[PDB]
DNA sequence: CCCCCCCCC
DNA sequence: GGGGGGGGG
């Protein structure tokens, strides 16, 4: 919503047990609004004390690795389990599938304030590293890289550059740092246009038919494959209006009686994972919150992308 | 009149990174961090009925058709290389601060009430106690498990990372400290102390914990098996399946939470096993008898309920129980 | 069980029956006459349709490669 | 139309359900047959189905696929169409809706006696208005007529305070100023059966079925198919699927997770190429990623030009990939040993060593870390340029035509972008 | 009226590694650390029709057509290099202790009565019986299974490895050593009461054992050999794949198990055969048929069942088998 | 908390 | 057909 004055690097992360199950539809990667709600934690629980705003986070993903496995027989995979605690009478208790992955990433994230004109970029960098280093990401502890051989600090790099090839270095020198992974964006103009092509090619399509159709491998007969832009993932692209948003201490059993709770459903887009250097500037890979609280629509997104 | 949260969640302080398994030789342990990873590989295994039988495949005709059938099973070992008799098991630990406050509350009433006995908690003995019986788990390897059971001589080095350097070193002689004696030591005390900081600090304390087990040259090291299920396929799968990082055998971390949490010796029950991890409920996995039953007044639901709502504050036993479950963590909450 | 008949591809069990992990299972053995193509052990529970299916890739396969191997000249 | 054709099919449901239970008791004493005949033969089973549609629910989202013992507000609610584009939901579902039943595993056959086809459609929507033959067909009376529709319309209602249970999900998300909203997400089954039945006939149906073994005999066929590879299957159930929902029990859990992973979710090593000639025809060359990629130039090299520059912008951001994955393999190449290159050998690259091993400056203090910065090595992509010389079709056609000027032009275009990015690693 | 218990799951004691096989000459067993490991080679076996037709095929014409058209295999196969005679196999054996104890329990009490009737037969006779005999299938190489079959000179070394140390040496002729006879002599008694002490948790014993066999220059050496689900045609007819950890052959550890186990010479049929593996209902996969069938009442269960449930002490010989199997250990309990 | 009926293997 | 489990008394 916003243009940032400044992007700080939060280096390699590793988040041990992520929830790899993001959506009630897909697996894998985490979900985006994850990331975004610990950008917005960091903001919360550091960013007031240093007079700056944190909103905007760009995933790079440098590493994953997913605890499933794949039984015989089948071509489809299954997630491998924790044994939880016996009840109390000694049974075994009923297991709820869940699945976890040891996540590898680094946060691109959109600092503007009058607080990075207060203090040095390399103290607030500091302290908001040492604020994440404590924290979780999608579930998962986050590794806080003891006794390796050479850890990695942040670097805050100003994008009110004084020319603009010194813009153009920076962002450059940027990217070189966050260089073996993938961006991960959100791709809705892609997706409307295919759902758009394929409403051309057969009527009564909805969104899900071509978010499906971007994600499976088409065969097509003469045997050739049907190719695609991108990685193409279906990604959970934040949630929908189910109920009319109640009262604060109207819904029972709530997380807190102050905060108003309104049901929702999961929304699904397309996400595409890109390599970082077919970017114009590291800015447009952030993602950021978009409520639209009248209409439900509480969604992440990419904007300022293309 | 403090009605009880319905939701009330904790988060995991002492939160373990997998315990990375490598080997190497005794007294090349102060060089282990070019120690090679040990693998976990795939074997058969052919073996032969000897399971209990029902009373209606007890006749010899059908025993000698089922012993002629051959039982197979493939499995996946873990075992040390035939030149390194030395297992050295390296994690990473978080004592996070704020062990009281919980993630989720309801009412706004008892969680100033429970944060009040929390915090009178700490002005009276404080994490003292609790981060001590952590630093002996620490201190002794129980988070080896069964590759704790005939090890030659297990050694635990503890290193607290400040920023990037070891702020101070602890080496412990693992067998020497018992799997069921909490006593006193000096370096164990400022162990305690750390972690107790830790506990009642705002950010948290890093320690890296690395445990060298002199189980035997090539013999079998036994990291956590992974819980995956069959769910009924026809086509016959692996037996044993291990777990692993990267081509390297790993345990799970709820395992090595679950030997840190290893220091409730305050169960209404016998003592004959020692210690047993911090549960509600006080469940134990490898007896199938979960002790500290909720009809008995030792429960952990309801010493809370005892010692926040009614103020029927509990003995400093049961408070360390209390104290220790709300380390540990857990989603708790009536409808 | 019994042998399925493919055309001129026979699927044969062997007559003993062994217990790979704990569920009996059997070892299958597909043959173009003479010749075997390929020996997989499945399990006992398994239908003729999934036997069929477990050797449908090879027998496709073999079909493919028959096909241009064999196949006639052509004259532009 | 008539009440009377309505009557008839439910007195042949609940008789061909007193038959069915007949069989499976197979009862011939002890009066059982009087018994199952004195509950579930007359109005006054209707009279039970009331004591039975209070206790079910029918739903489209419910939180019981979250932990179990959890005891929420299961809704049925269709979510509103989104204005803005490019994105899905269960708002999609039209039409195509299978609402699903939570509640006991007894009273679920009333369920049938709510979706049964009489006059031609359901009954539930034949009982949401007040029609001429309704009221009649099921009452002779007409306040016990109303007191069985409204229960039997409540099924769909939501019953008791809106509520979500601890177990269950909440999650905050931050409003543009200044609030939170707490946004409890509930299971879409119907949703999730939907796209499990899109994914049943692309597996498995018939003609899925026969465009793979069309495909297996090489041949031709008037439709393609799909193989949906990597996906996961999370079972919610663990000993009773029924206990879940009754769309749970169609489908024994197996949600059938869609696979959301990124390009590096199977790192398989890294490697050092030691003694071998060039990195981009030997082992950079025989990456899967790279091989689909330059099967895909070699497959787009020799076509027509009918769509052309529309395909060569495709052509170009295909090749844009390929040396994307060459830094990718660069960025892989700063995971391994910082001085592999200074390692003994007759032949070992190089002339593309000084941007394999970034990390030799540091282990040289001045025997290689001046020669990268005075050289600036960026005419290497031109040599893998070459390699991707390789990568396109041995057609005359397109050396006549101007196609392989517009291949040469994006070739240099983008190899120029290489280069360029090649030249500043120093910083 | 104590009922078993449906878990009583037993951790193995003697746990032995996987015995890599290595090559080399006589008289330079000595210095046997430095020699080169078999490898698993491939070969190819052009299959005759060797087995009994099924009375279908037993025309002329057929069999015939069949024998002019026969089948190829691959086969990994294990050989000593042409100018080594010498086989070694080494592994090492980690005899732990606390045997009566069980890893899992469901029920406190039947763990109390087999702990005393463990105990109560330890005051009576140790492990000394059963340590003799599981001395014995260490002193003769039994471990080499088709390896000591037409083996000119078996030598087995074993060292007890005390803080990577060789505490004491012991050095066998394995064939004068029989299979089958469990003499007495003063080594083997040594080696007979150091393994009771491992067992009976006096001390910590890991044994080395190192077992050289002349087969001759270029032999067809046995280890262990893997079960193949499918051979295929992109797999080039893999029949026989042997078993190896890093491009060196070796035998599975429950090989090396089975065959420490052979203690058992007291089941009700005749002593003819010689010692059977220790094995609820003494099954022997060779034989295919049951010693010690739960009919006669002889086996595991039913004398383990008399032993502790009901007090029923049985034989002396017979006690020492219910031990020899908590040695062993296993999944015992119903479900 | 115990018994019976339904549903799954 | 048998055994587990949910639901009603």
């Amino acid at each position: 919503v916003t243009d940032p004055e400044a992007l700080l690097l939060l280096p390699r992360l590793s988040i041990q047990n992520a929830n790899a199950i993001s959506s009630p539809l897909t697996w894998g990667f985490p979900s985006p609004g994850a990331f975004t709600g610990f950008v917005h934690a960091l903001q919360r629980r550091v960013g007031i004390s240093l007079d700056i705003e944190l909103d905007g986070v760009g995933i790079v993903c440098h590493r994953f690795e997913a605890q499933i496995s794949q039984p015989a027989g089948k071509r489809t995979k299954v997630f491998n389990l924790t044994r939880n605690p016996l009840n109390r009478d000694g049974s075994t208790a009923a297991i709820v599938e869940e699945g976890r992955a040891h996540l590898e990433v680094s946060l691109l994230l959109g600092v503007h304030g009058d607080g990075l004109d207060d203090h040095p970029a390399q103290e607030i960098a500091r302290q908001v590293q040492e604020q994440a280093g404590a924290m979780r990401l999608a579930g998962g502890s986050i590794l806080p890289w003891c006794n390796e051989r050479f850890p990695a600090p942040n670097a805050e790099l100003l994008m009110l550059g004084g020319s603009d090839e010194q813009r153009r270095k920076n962002q450059r020198r940027l990217t070189r740092r966050l260089l073996p992974g993938f961006a991960l964006v959100s791709r809705e103009a892609l997706l409307q246009q295919h759902l758009e092509t394929l409403r051309t090619t057969l009527p009564e399509a909805t969104t899900l038919d071509a978010l499906l159709d971007l994600c499976r491998i088409n065969f097509e007969p003469p045997w050739q494959v049907r190719d695609k832009p991108g990685w193409l993932v279906p990604i959970p692209a934040g949630y929908n209006a189910l109920s009319p948003l109640y009262l604060p201490g109207e819904v029972r059993n709530a997380r807190d009686r102050e905060t108003p709770l309104r049901f929702v459903e999961n929304l699904f887009g397309l996400g595409e994972w890109l390599s970082p250097h077919r970017v114009a500037a590291l800015s447009d890979l952030l993602w950021y919150h978009h409520a639209e609280p009248d209409k439900g629509l509480y969604r992440w997104s990419t904007p300022r992308f293309v | 009149i403090l009605s009880t949260a319905s939701v009330l969640a904790f988060e995991r302080k002492l939160d373990p990174s997998d315990a990375l398994m490598s080997a190497g030789a005794w007294a090349q342990r102060d060089a282990s961090q070019e120690w090679p990873a040990v693998t976990v590989r795939e074997k058969s295994v052919r073996g032969t009925i000897s399971n209990r039988l029902k009373t209606k495949d007890r006749d010899p005709a059908k025993l000698d058709a089922s012993i002629q059938s051959p039982n197979l099973q493939t499995v996946d070992v873990a075992n040390l290389p035939s030149d390194a008799d030395t297992l050295k098991v390296r994690f990473t630990l978080r004592v996070l601060g704020g062990a009281g406050t919980p993630s989720a509350c309801n009412d706004a009433a008892y969680r100033d009430k429970l944060l009040q006995t929390v915090a009178t908690y700490v002005n009276d003995q404080g994490f003292a106690e609790l981060a001590r019986r952590y630093a002996h788990n620490l201190a002794n390897a129980r988070f080896l498990w069964r590759n704790r059971v005939g090890a030659e001589a297990v050694e635990v080095r503890i290193n607290h990372i400040r920023q990037g350097e070891v702020a101070r070193a602890w080496r412990f002689d693992a067998l020497a400290i018992g799997l069921r004696d909490f006593k006193a030591d000096a370096e164990l005390d400022a162990l305690a102390e750390l972690i107790a900081s830790g506990l009642s600090g705002s950010g948290h304390v890093l320690l890296e914990v690395v445990a060298f087990a002199r189980i035997g040259d090539g013999q079998e090291v036994f990291p956590s098996q992974e819980l995956i299920l069959d769910k009924g396929d026809k086509k016959g799968q692996k037996s044993k399946t291990l777990y692993s990082v990267r081509d390297a055998a790993a345990i799970h971390s709820q395992k090595i939470g679950n030997a840190l949490r290893t220091i409730d010796t305050w169960y209404p029950d016998e003592d004959g096993l020692g210690p047993i991890a911090v549960e509600p409920y006080g469940s134990v996995t490898s007896q199938g008898k979960a002790y500290r039953q909720p009809k008995q007044k030792l429960d952990f639901y309801t010493l809370l309920d005892n010692w926040v709502l009614r103020d029927e504050a509990p003995a400093v036993e049961q408070q360390h129980y209390v104290i220790a479950n709300l380390i540990r963590g857990g989603v708790f909450g009536e409808a | 069980m019994n042998a399925i008949h493919i055309g001129p591809f026979s699927i044969t069990p062997a007559a003993r029956g062994l217990h790979y992990g704990g569920l009996p299972h059997h070892q299958w053995t597909l043959y173009y006459g003479p010749r075997e193509m390929a020996i997989k052990t499945l399990p006992d529970s398994y239908t003729s349709s999934e036997v069929r299916d477990e050797f449908s890739d090879i027998i496709a396969e073999f079909v493919i490669d028959a096909r241009h191997r064999y196949a006639p000249d052509v004259l532009e | 139309p008539t009440w009377q054709e309505l009557r008839q099919f439910i007195e042949s449901f609940i008789q061909e359900r007193l038959q069915g239970k007949l069989d499976k008791l197979q009862p011939d004493e002890d009066d059982k047959r009087q018994t199952l005949l004195a509950t579930h033969r007359r109005e006054a089973w209707l009279a039970d189905a009331a004591r039975r549609v209070g206790q079910l629910q029918l739903v489209t989202h419910t939180l019981k696929p979250i932990h179990p013992d959890a005891r929420g507000s299961n809704l049925h609610s269709l979510p509103q169409a989104p204005g803005q584009p490019g994105l899905a939901g269960s708002h999609e579902l039209g039409d195509r809706l299978v609402s699903d039943v939570v509640g006991n595993a007894a009273a679920l056959d009333v369920f049938k006696f709510l979706s049964l086809q009489y006059q031609g459609k359901n009954l539930l929507n034949w009982l949401t208005e007040d029609s001429a033959e309704a009221l009649q067909a099921l009452s002779d009376n007409a306040e016990q007529a109303r007191e069985w529709r409204q229960a039997f319309i409540g099924i769909t209602t939501v019953k008791g305070a809106p509520a979500s249970h601890s177990l269950a999900k909440q999650l905050y998300f931050p409003l543009p100023g200044s609030g939170y909203h707490l946004l409890a997400p509930l299971f879409p089954t119907s949703l999730v059966h939907h796209v499990h039945a899109l994914l049943r006939e692309a597996r498995f149906g018939d003609a899925a079925k026969a465009a793979r073994e069309a495909r297996s005999r090489q041949e031709s066929w008037p439709h393609g198919f799909s193989e949906y590879p990597n996906l996961a299957i999370q079972k919610f159930g663990g000993t009773k699927p029924q206990n879940i929902s009754q769309l749970n029990n169609e489908r024994r859990g197996e949600n059938w997770l869609l696979p959301s992973l990124p390009p590096n979710w199977q790192r398989q090593n890294v490697n050092a190429p030691m003694r071998h000639s060039s990195v981009f025809e030997h082992d950079f060359g025989r990456t899967p990623e790279v091989s689909r990629l330059t099967r895909t130039l070699q497959r787009f090299l020799a076509k027509t030009v009918h769509n052309n520059l529309a395909i060569r912008q495709r052509r170009a951001q295909l090749v844009a990939q390929i040396c994307d994955e060459a830094l990718q393999y660069a960025a892989r190449l700063r995971e391994l040993e910082p001085g592999w290159s200074a390692t003994p050998g007759c032949q070992l690259h190089d002339a593309e060593q000084l941007w394999l091993d970034p990390l030799r400056a540091q282990t040289d203090e001045t025997f290689l870390q001046r020669r990268l910065r005075g050289d600036w090595p960026a005419e290497v992509g031109n040599r893998f340029a070459n390699w991707l010389n390789r990568a396109v079709s041995s057609d005359s056609q397109i050396l006549g035509s101007p196609e392989a000027a517009q291949w040469s032009q994006e070739l240099s275009k983008e190899l120029t972008m290489f280069k360029e990015i090649l030249e500043d690693e120093r910083d």
